[PDB]
C-alpha cells in the first residue's frame, strides 16, 4: 500500500530521503600500505 | 605485551600455562545431562575438571572434554558479537 | 616510515619458541594445578 | 585489471629521464638523485660505495614507494668537492672492481675446470 | 569532431581525477565521526 | 553456412540449421557441443 | 676513496651448482651479485604461444602457463639474440626469437604423455633441457590432440619468474656471527652453518666491533637454462651494462646542468 | 593470477589480505636459497591464539624434511612440541622453527631469529 | 529422527572390540567384513543422546580400564576416537585443539570459502560460478579424519613457505606479503 | 592437477620428477628415500612431491567432449 | 585377545570401516530410502 | 573523550618500543638509512 511504501526502513523517509543511494562513490577492498602519509588514500586508476 | 601494541598478560598464561575456568552465563560449566557434564563423567561431579576447568594451556593442547568445554566458552563469546550488534545500532539511531 | 625502515635491520617474528617455558616453569606450573586440585577435592569432601 | 604490466619495473617512456639532478638547498654541496625505473639492486652499491669516500658527510637512498619505480640517492660532500664527483666516482669505482671481479672469476673457472 | 573541443572561459570539464584530489572514506558502520575523513588522493597500480 | 556441433554422447559432429530442432542423427541426442573457434588465440605464457 | 680489490676461490663446480667465496667486498656489492643472479640475467624462455587446437583436459591458458616455465638451453644464444622489444623486425624474427612447434594427437589406448621432447625448436642450440627424465607438459586420453606454435624470446628475471636461471643462491656471511648482526637468545641450540670452524664446544664466535662483512660464500643452483658459471659471467656484465648505462646518462645530465 | 586484496587463510581463522607482492631477490631468505612464499604478521598471532599455526607449521618443517605426511589429530599424545623439536633437531634445524632470514634489500642479516616453514594455506 | 553415535561396548572392564575383529577388519575385500558385521558382532552399538544420559561413557581405553586410585571402574560404552566429534569442515584443522575455539568457528566459516577443484566433473557441469585451481595440494600437516572425507582426492589449498616476521608493513593489520615469483610460477 | 614445472620458492624443475617419484614409491622405497634418490635437498622441493595429488588423471577418465 | 597399546592404529581402522561401509550421507539417502519405499505407501493406505 | 584517535599501531609501536631501548646503537650507514626517511629532517646528523 501508500503507507507500507512509506513506513518501513525501507520506504521513502527512510530509505530515499534520509539515506539514499548516490553517484560518484566507490567500493573496494582495504590493503595497508606504510609509504604514504596518513591524509593519503591510494585510489586505484581505474577507479580514478 | 609490554609495547601494549597486541595482546596482555593473560593470553601469555594461558599459551604457556593455563586456559583456566571455563564460564558459560558467569557461572561453571552447567549440567546438561542429568547431574552430569558430559557422559564420561560419574554424577554428581563438581570437582575442577568435570565442571569446566582447563588445565592444560593451548601449547600443550586440550583434552577432549576440554576442548568441548573450551568450545561452550567461545560460543557464549560469539553469541554476545552476534547479539550486541543491532541494540547498540538501534540505541545509537534513537540518540541522534 | 623510519621505524619500519630500521625493522628491516631488526627484524621481528613471533615463534614457537616464544611460546615454551624451561622445564623448572612447569614443575612450578603442575605443582601449583595438583595443589590448587587437592585443595578443590578437599573442599568438596569438606562439603559432603 | 588494474594489473601494471611487467615491463614497468625498468622500461622507461619518452619523457621519463633516467637520471635527474635536483640541487638541495637546506644544507651546502648536497644533491638529490632521483633515478628512475630502478630498485635497491643499484641504490644500495651506490650507497655503500658512497660510504668509501672521505669526502662524503652523508650518503643515503631511498625508494618512495616499492610501487612506483624510483629511487633518490642523498649525497652531501665536503665543501670544494662536489656530490656529482663523488657519485660519477663511485660508479666508475664499482666498474673498476667488478670489472676486475669478473676477470678473477674467469681465471677460478680456468683453474677449477683444467685441474 | 575536433572543432567543438576548444575551450574558452567558463566552460567545465569533468576530468578523471588525479593525486591531490580531495575524497570522503568511510566503513559501514560510521560510528563516530572520525569514521568519515577526508584523504587526498595517490594514484598507485593495483586495485585496491 | 551450416554451424558443425558436437553431438554430446556421441563425441560426433553435424551440420545444424536456424530455426531447426537440436537432434543428433546417430541417437538423437539433445545436448549439443559447438566446436572451438577458427580464429586464431596467442597466449602471453605468463 | 676508492674500490677495495675483491676475490675468488670456487670450492667446487657441478653441472647443477657453483660454490664459492667473495673475499674483500663490502656487503652490498654482494647482495646485488645475488639479486643480479636471480633476476638481471637474460634467458630463452617461451612467451609467446599460439594455439592451433587444443582437445585435452587442461584448459588452454594452464599450457601456455606450463610451457612458459620450461627452461630452455639459452647457454650462448642469448648473448646473440636482442630483446623482442628492441628489434627491428616485422615483429618476431630469428634474431630475437626461437620458433618451437608441438604437434601431437594421441591415438591409442595408452595415456600418452606430451613431454618437453615433443618442443622441437628450429633452432638446434636452443632446446629444452631435458639421465633425467623429460617434463611433462600435458596428459592425454585417446581422441584429444594440441597443436602449438611457440615463440621464445630473450628475458630476465624482473619481467617474469620464467626468465629466472637459479634454482637456488645461497648466500651468507659471517657463519659464526663475530659480527653479531643476528643475536641468538641462546646460542646453544643453534646448529653450525656449513662454513663454520668453531669447536663443538663453542656456540658462536667471539666479538670484534672492528670488523666488517667480508668473505661471503654462495652457493648458486642453476636450473638447468645456464651453466651455474655462466650465471655469474652474465651476472657481473648485467651490473657492469647497467652501471655503465646509469653513467653515461649521469654524464648526459651533469652536461646538460653545465 | 593472486594479486593485493585477494583474501587468503590459513586453515586456524587466520585470513587476510594480500598486502604486497616482491620478487623473490627482495623477499629474504635463509641461509640456503630458500624465501618464503607468505609472509605473515607476528601480531596476528598473541591475541587470536592460534598456536596451532605454529604447531603445523614446525611439523611441517619436520614433514618435509623427513618425507612423509605428518599427522594432527586433535587429542593424540604421542605428538607433542617437544617430540616435534627433537625430530625437528635432527635435520640439522634450530629447535623450534627459526631460522635466521637475511635481508632481502640490504643483505644484512636479520637481528632476530624469523618463525619460518610450511603451512597449508588456502585461496578464498 | 533421533540422531545416534556408534560407541564401542565394555564388558567388566573390558573392551569387546578384541584383536580379532581388527585382524577380520584389516582384510576387507576379502573376507567381507564390514562395520554391520561389528555391529552384529554385539561390539559397537549406536547410543542417541536420551540414552546418553544413562550411561558411563570411557573416554579413551589406555587411560580407563587400567586400574589406578578409581574413579568409577563401573564404565559401560567407551568412545570410539574423540576427533569424531568433530564436524567434517572442523576435520580438516590441524592440531584444532591448540588453537582458541572462535579462531575454530572462523575456520569452520572459511573452509566452506576456499577455493579448490570441487568436483571431479567440473569440465562437464555448467555451474554458475566455479572457482578451481591450478595445483592444489595436499596437506603436510593432515589428519587421520581428511582420509574419510576425501580431502587428498580434491583437496583446497596450497602448502606455502610462510615465514612470520615482520617487515616493510604490508603485513600490517591481517594481511600477508606475497612472493611474486613464486605467483609467477602458478 | 599435473605436477608443476617449476617449485613455487626455488624454481628448481620439479616437473620432470613425478613419474620417476612414482617409480620409487612402487619400487618399495620410503618416501623420504625416493625424494633424496631424485635429489631434492630443500624441504621446499620436497613439499612439490611430497604433498602432491595427482589428479589429471581422475579428470582423463572421462570421454573427451570434442572429437 | 586385547589391543594394550596398538589401539591407536586399531580405532581408525574401525573409523575406516565405517566410513567406508556407511559413508557421509547415510541420513539423506537412507531417510529418502525409507520415505519412498515405505511412508508413500503408508500415506496411500492410510488415506 | 579529549584524547588522540589515531595512535600507533601494533607493528611500528613493538618496532619504536625495540628501537628507543637504551641498548640500541646504531652504525653510520644504517643511520645515514634512516634519515633518508624523516621529511622534516634540515639535514644535519647529529653528533653521536
Ligand atoms: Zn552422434
Ligand atoms: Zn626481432
Ligand atoms: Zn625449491
Amino acid at each position: 500500500s501508500l503507507k507500507q511504501r512509506l513506513k518501513g526502513k525501507e520506504g521513502r523517509v527512510r530509505g530515499n530521503l534520509m539515506g539514499k543511494r548516490v553517484d560518484f562513490s566507490a567500493r573496494t577492498v582495504i590493503t595497508p600500505d606504510p609509504n604514504l602519509s596518513i591524509d593519503q588514500v591510494g585510489v586505484p586508476r581505474s577507479i580514478a | 605485551v609490554v609495547s601494549g601494541a597486541k595482546g596482555s598478560k593473560i593470553n601469555i598464561s594461558q599459551v604457556i600455562a593455563v586456559v583456566g575456568q571455563q564460564n558459560v552465563e558467569g557461572k561453571r560449566i552447567p549440567f546438561g545431562f542429568k547431574h552430569r557434564t558430559l557422559p564420561h563423567f560419574i554424577k554428581d561431579d563438581y570437582g575442577p575438571e568435570s565442571r569446566g576447568f582447563v588445565e592444560n594451556s593451548y601449547l600443550a593442547g586440550l583434552t577432549p572434554t576440554e576442548f568441548f568445554f573450551h568450545a561452550m566458552g567461545g560460543r557464549e563469546g560469539l553469541i554476545d558479537t552476534a547479539v550486541k550488534t543491532a541494540e547498540t545500532g538501534y540505541i545509537q539511531r534513537r540518540l541522534i | 616510515t623510519v621505524i619500519n625502515n630500521w625493522l628491516l635491520i631488526e627484524g621481528h617474528t613471533i615463534g614457537i619458541g616464544d611460546s615454551i617455558a624451561d622445564s623448572k616453569t612447569y614443575q612450578d606450573i603442575q605443582n601449583t594445578i595438583k595443589k590448587a586440585k587437592q585443595d578443590v577435592i578437599e573442599v568438596i569432601e569438606k562439603a559432603h | 585489471m588494474n594489473a601494471p604490466p611487467a615491463f614497468e619495473s625498468f622500461l622507461l617512456f619518452e619523457g621519463e629521464k633516467k637520471i635527474t639532478i635536483n640541487k638541495d638547498t637546506k644544507v651546502p654541496n648536497a644533491c638529490l638523485f632521483t633515478i628512475n625505473k630502478e630498485d635497491h639492486t643499484l641504490g644500495n652499491i651506490i650507497k655503500s660505495q658512497l660510504l668509501k669516500d672521505p669526502q662524503v658527510l652523508f650518503a643515503g637512498y631511498k625508494v618512495p614507494h616499492p610501487l612506483e619505480h624510483k629511487i633518490i640517492i642523498r649525497v652531501q660532500t665536503t665543501p670544494d668537492y662536489s656530490p656529482q664527483e663523488a657519485f660519477t666516482n663511485a660508479i666508475t669505482d664499482l666498474i673498476s672492481e667488478l670489472s676486475l671481479l669478473e676477470e678473477r672469476f674467469r681465471v677460478a673457472i680456468k683453474d677449477k675446470q683444467e685441474g | 569532431k575536433p572543432s567543438d573541443l576548444h575551450l574558452q572561459t567558463g566552460y567545465k570539464v569533468e576530468r578523471h581525477m588525479c593525486d591531490g584530489d580531495i575524497v570522503i572514506f568511510n566503513r559501514q558502520p560510521t560510528l563516530h565521526k572520525m569514521s568519515m575523513m577526508g584523504h587526498r588522493v595517490r594514484i598507485l597500480p593495483w586495485s585496491t | 553456412q551450416p554451424m558443425i556441433y558436437i553431438c554430446g554422447e556421441c563425441h560426433t559432429e553435424n551440420e545444424i540449421k536456424s530455426r531447426d530442432p537440436i537432434r543428433c542423427r546417430e541417437c538423437g541426442y539433445r545436448i549439443m557441443y559447438k566446436k572451438r573457434t577458427k580464429r586464431l588465440v596467442v597466449f602471453d605464457a605468463r | 676513496p676508492y674500490a677495495n680489490q675483491p676475490t675468488v676461490r670456487i670450492t667446487e663446480l657441478t653441472d647443477e651448482n657453483v660454490k664459492f667465496i667473495i673475499e674483500n667486498t663490502d656487503l652490498a656489492v654482494a647482495n646485488s651479485i645475488r639479486r643480479v643472479f636471480i633476476a638481471e640475467v637474460p634467458i630463452i624462455a617461451i612467451d609467446w604461444v599460439q594455439i592451433d587446437a587444443n582437445s585435452s583436459v587442461l584448459h588452454d591458458e594452464f599450457i601456455a602457463h606450463r610451457l612458459g616455465l620450461i627452461p630452455l638451453t639459452s647457454d650462448d644464444i642469448v648473448d646473440k639474440l636482442q630483446y623482442s622489444r628492441d628489434c627491428t623486425c616485422e615483429e618476431f624474427c630469428p634474431e630475437c626469437s626461437v620458433e618451437f612447434t608441438l604437434d601431437v594427437r594421441c591415438n591409442e589406448d595408452q595415456t600418452r604423455h606430451v613431454t618437453s621432447r615433443d618442443l622441437i625448436s628450429n633452432s638446434p642450440r636452443v632446446i629444452p633441457v631435458t639421465e633425467q627424465d623429460d617434463i611433462l607438459i600435458v596428459k592425454l586420453r585417446k581422441g584429444q590432440e594440441l597443436r602449438l606454435r611457440a615463440y621464445a624470446k630473450k628475458g630476465f628475471g624482473k619481467e617474469h619468474a620464467k626468465w629466472n636461471p637459479t634454482a637456488g643462491v645461497a648466500f651468507e656471511y659471517d657463519p659464526d656471527n663475530a659480527l653479531r648482526h643476528t643475536v641468538y637468545p641462546k646460542p646453544e641450540e643453534w646448529p653450525k652453518s656449513e662454513y663454520s670452524e668453531l669447536d663443538e664446544d663453542e656456540s658462536q664466535a667471539p666479538y670484534d666491533p672492528n670488523g666488517k662483512p667480508e668473505r661471503f660464500y654462495y652457493n648458486v643452483e642453476s636450473c638447468g637454462s645456464l651453466r651455474p658459471e655462466t650465471i655469474v659471467l652474465s651476472a657481473l656484465s648485467g651490473l657492469k651494462k647497467k652501471l655503465s648505462d646509469l653513467q653515461t646518462q649521469l654524464s648526459h645530465e651533469i652536461q646538460s646542468d653545465v | 593470477i593472486p594479486q593485493i586484496g585477494d583474501k587468503f587463510a590459513s586453515r586456524h581463522g587466520q585470513k587476510g589480505t594480500c598486502g604486497i607482492q616482491y620478487r623473490q631477490e627482495d623477499m629474504p631468505f635463509t641461509c640456503e636459497g630458500i624465501t618464503p612464499d607468505i609472509i605473515i604478521n607476528p601480531h596476528a598471532i598473541p591475541s587470536r591464539m592460534t598456536i596451532g599455526h605454529l604447531i603445523e607449521c614446525l611439523q611441517g618443517k619436520v614433514s618435509a624434511n623427513k618425507g612423509e605426511i605428518g599427522d594432527a589429530t586433535p587429542f593424540n599424545d604421542a605428538v607433542n612440541v617437544q617430540k616435534i623439536s627433537n625430530l625437528l633437531s635432527d635435520y640439522g634445524y634450530h629447535l623450534r622453527g627459526n631460522e635466521v632470514l637475511y635481508n632481502g634489500f640490504t643483505g644484512r642479516k636479520i637481528t632476530s631469529q624469523i618463525f619460518i616453514g610450511p603451512t597449508y594455506y588456502q585461496r578464498l | 529422527g533421533r540422531i545416534c553415535r556408534p560407541l564401542l561396548i565394555v564388558e567388566k572392564q573390558k573392551l569387546l572390540l578384541k584383536k580379532r575383529h581388527i585382524d577380520q577388519l584389516k582384510e576387507r575385500e576379502y573376507n567381507n567384513y564390514s562395520w554391520q558385521d561389528l555391529v552384529a558382532s554385539g561390539v559397537v552399538e549406536y547410543i542417541d543422546t536420551l540414552e546418553e544420559e544413562t550411561v558411563m561413557l570411557a573416554m579413551t581405553p589406555d587411560d580407563l580400564q587400567e586400574k589406578e586410585v578409581a574413579y568409577c571402574s563401573t564404565y559401560t560404552h567407551c568412545e570410539i576416537h574423540p576427533s569424531m566429534i568433530l564436524g567434517v569442515c572442523a576435520s580438516i584443522i590441524p592440531f584444532p585443539d591448540h588453537n582458541q575455539s572462535p579462531r575454530n568457528t572462523y575456520q569452520s566459516a572459511m573452509g566452506k570459502q576456499a577455493m579448490g577443484v570441487y568436483i571431479t566433473n567440473f569440465h562437464v557441469r555448467m555451474d554458475t560460478l566455479a572457482h578451481v585451481l591450478y595445483y592444489p595440494q595436499k596437506p603436510l600437516v593432515t589428519t587421520r579424519s581428511m582420509e574419510y572425507l576425501r580431502f587428498r582426492e580434491l583437496p583446497a589449498g596450497i602448502n606455502s613457505i610462510v615465514a612470520i616476521a615482520s617487515y616493510t608493513g604490508y603485513n600490517q593489520e591481517d594481511s600477508v606479503i606475497m612472493n611474486r615469483s613464486a605467483v609467477d610460477r602458478g | 592437477m599435473i605436477i608443476p614445472v617449476r617449485c613455487f620458492t626455488c624454481g628448481k624443475i620439479v616437473g620432470n620428477k613425478w613419474e620417476a617419484y612414482l617409480g620409487l614409491l612402487q619400487a618399495e622405497y620410503t618416501e623420504g628415500d625416493a625424494l633424496d634418490a631424485l635429489g631434492l635437498k630443500r624441504y621446499c622441493c620436497r613439499r612439490m612431491l611430497l604433498a602432491h595429488v595427482d589428479l589429471i588423471e581422475k579428470l582423463l577418465n572421462y570421454a573427451p567432449l570434442e572429437k | 585377545e586385547i589391543t594394550p597399546d596398538l589401539w591407536q592404529e586399531a580405532c581408525w581402522i574401525v573409523i575406516s570401516s565405517y566410513f567406508d561401509e556407511k559413508g557421509l550421507v547415510r541420513q539423506q539417502l537412507d531417510s529418502f530410502d525409507e520415505f519412498i519405499q515405505m511412508s508413500v505407501q503408508r500415506i496411500v493406505e492410510d488415506a | 573523550s579529549n584524547r588522540p584517535v589515531m595512535g600507533i599501531v601494533q607493528d611500528t609501536l613493538t618496532a619504536v618500543r625495540k628501537f628507543t631501548k637504551r641498548d640500541v646503537f646504531l652504525e653510520r650507514g644504517e643511520v645515514m638509512n634512516l634519515l633518508m626517511f624523516l621529511s622534516t629532517w634540515d639535514g644535519k646528523v647529529p653528533q653521536p
